[PDB]
């Protein structure tokens, strides 16, 4: 997992989010994923 | 069809600023959709059109 950080380094430095193309901030995404109990659902699906 | 020289189905002469502005806004809105097309892509697409 070393080229990923390369690409988000590229994305951060030069994308120019402006207004037409913005991204959901990572805290919001993680809150959505945890509020759905995604880890628990994945564990239960794998375990059964 | 818009026959050239036809007195009825001719080309719309006598246009004002308001029509151009309304075009500008809607075209910037309809062509961008919901983020489908970039602003610069739209710009040179209209330049060519
Ligand atoms: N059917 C559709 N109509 C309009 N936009 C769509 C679409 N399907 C996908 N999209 C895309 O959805 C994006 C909305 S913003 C994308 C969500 C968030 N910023 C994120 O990165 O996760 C737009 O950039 C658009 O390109």
């Amino acid at each position: 997992d070393i080229l990923g950080d390369f690409f988000e380094s590229i994305i951060r430095d030069g994308f120019k989010q402006t207004k037409g193309q913005f991204f959901t901030p990572t805290p919001i995404v993680k809150f959505i994923l945890y509020a759905l109990q995604l880890d628990k659902l994945a564990i239960d699906r794998l375990n059964n | 069809p818009l026959i050239k020289g036809h007195e009825k189905y001719d080309l719309r002469v006598r246009i004002d600023r308001e029509e151009i502005e309304g075009l500008g806004r809607n075209l910037h809105n309809v062509l961008w959709g919901g983020g489908g097309t970039n602003d610069s892509e739209i710009f040179y697409s209209l330049v060519n059109i």
